[PDB]
């Protein structure tokens, strides 16, 4: 049943690979979440220094 | 300084991102071209 | 057939299980597009600030 | 205001995209289990 | 073999329509990235404009 | 100007982005009927 084996084996390699595209894309999109984090904070420090600056003006 | 750290994990985000999504687009080929056996 | 229908199960759970990891994925990028939208409108109302204290300097 | 809106918004989506990325690896999780029963 | 070439297609089209959907979830991911380089610069030219500020107030 | 390409381009990517989810979520679907068919 070499054939049927091999084939088999495709099968489960097309499954596996799918585990890992997945486990890719959920790794990417919190990398990304990440990123949102530091500009999110990085945005509030700025804004917090431009209230200074109107108060100041 | 807090700026310069927001920076720097800016920009290993930026490679680490990079790889994650050549890492994924690979993976998605392997598994077309294996299905396509 | 309890063991093929059991197996069979089996396949039917894993599809199903992808279906939704998709289905999170998917739903997880149009969340992150809203926080991107909404780090863009604070961004342009900062730009904004940072004109107008230019403008005054 | 307008400013404690967009961080109102901004914290209610960090808990949701934190719940999503959890659904998601679950998910995942259970078909990998699955599969390989 | 008419139903069991059917359902063959079946299974070949549901294969196809998950690969396509994660082409496009990974293409997802790499826009909003794009977004996030946009963000990442224009917050980084903001700051730029606010530490002349500083210095000139 | 420089400010005003980035707006542009960020406004670009909002399209591609809309299209991009909507296309996603109709191939889920339709493989999705098809598994149940």
């Amino acid at each position: 049943s070499t054939e049927n084996l091999y084939f088999q084996s495709n099968a489960d390699s097309v499954q596996n690979h799918t585990f890992e595209v997945e486990n890719n894309t959920i790794n990417g999109l919190e990398l990304v979440e990440e990123q949102v984090h530091i500009l999110y904070a990085m945005v509030l420090q700025t804004h917090a220094d431009v209230q200074l600056l109107k108060e100041q003006q | 300084t807090q700026w310069d750290d927001w920076v720097d994990k800016m920009e290993n985000l930026n490679h680490d991102i990079l790889t994650t999504l050549h890492t994924a687009r690979n993976n998605l080929e392997q598994s077309m071209i294996t299905f396509n056996t």
